[PDB]
């Protein structure tokens, strides 16, 4: 039937993405152009039955960890799974050091800053439009 | 063009904003008038408490 | 939809931000323009019920609170629970005499003028608009 009328925008995903881009900026990511936009495309690709739609959520939503995980500096998925048992026999007070140490309050508070700024302009402005041609030009950039 | 603000401007808005736009065109406004009459009541209502 | 219904503006809080912006201007103040902008955005959050957003609001003043007591050069509590013995050794004469050289009744004044201003203004200029705009500028300054 008909496919454009399911063109609703990334939604969630947007803002997820906008942590992403913050960052970019910041430098505490490295970016990967082709899996954010192979994600991205994925998500877009319109899906007539809602049940589709649902379970594309459900399936992305481990996928997006993932590749939340990939895309940073942290070892990948692998070396953790292999070494859990190391990570729960520590002590939990290190291990709470540990993640404050690699919490950046900063970091968070841009976040939340940022997760205010995109939910007040959701309701004037397109952000999907925006979001895919800050995309486009990191594609074009990493071309050129 | 009314295709860059449906695609710029969420339906709702948009639908708004080009209603406004049609109230002063049928009272013989005009485009640059009307366009620029939209633009002093968006800069009014941001910065002027108007509600 | 209509979700303009539920972005209830700043409210009381701009007087709050408009007093640190002065108290900021004199030099009495240590501003950490971040958690300011955090504050800002966790009270301009919108919540489909009043219920929420006033329990939000009565949950942030004492978050407010702790903000104006870290942001003023005053000593943490940990040392006025050290030295409550101290405190409670002094006369009540001399407390008197000690609170009174501390206030600074030309700020007293700068506040009230500063309330009436807030009072009549709020009617005719969004100062929500311009507290966030300078909020943002600060946070521009002091990062970039």
């Amino acid at each position: 039937s008909s496919l454009w009328q399911y063109w609703r925008g990334l939604s969630g995903w947007n803002f997820y993405f906008l942590v992403k881009f913050g960052l970019l900026w910041a430098g505490y990511l490295n970016f990967h152009p082709l899996l954010n936009l192979v994600f991205a495309a994925f998500l877009l690709m319109p899906l007539p039955r809602y049940s589709l739609h649902r379970l594309r959520h459900w399936i992305a939503l481990p996928i997006g960890f993932a590749l939340f995980w990939h895309d940073t500096w942290l070892p990948g998925p692998e070396s953790i799974m292999s070494q859990g048992s190391q990570v729960a026999g520590f002590s939990t007070d290190y291990l709470i050091d540990l993640v404050t140490r690699f919490i950046n309050w900063q970091m968070i508070g841009a976040i939340f800053v940022l997760l205010v700024a995109w939910l007040f302009l959701s309701q004037w402005i397109r952000i999907t439009v925006f979001v895919v041609a800050i995309l486009l030009w990191l594609n074009v950039l990493t071309l050129a | 063009m009314s295709i860059l603000t449906r695609w710029l401007l969420i339906p709702p808005v948009n639908a708004r904003l080009i209603g406004r736009y049609r109230d002063y065109r049928r009272h013989g406004a005009s485009a640059f008038s009307a366009t620029l009459g939209c633009f002093w009541m968006i800069l009014a209502w941001i910065f002027i408490p108007l509600e």
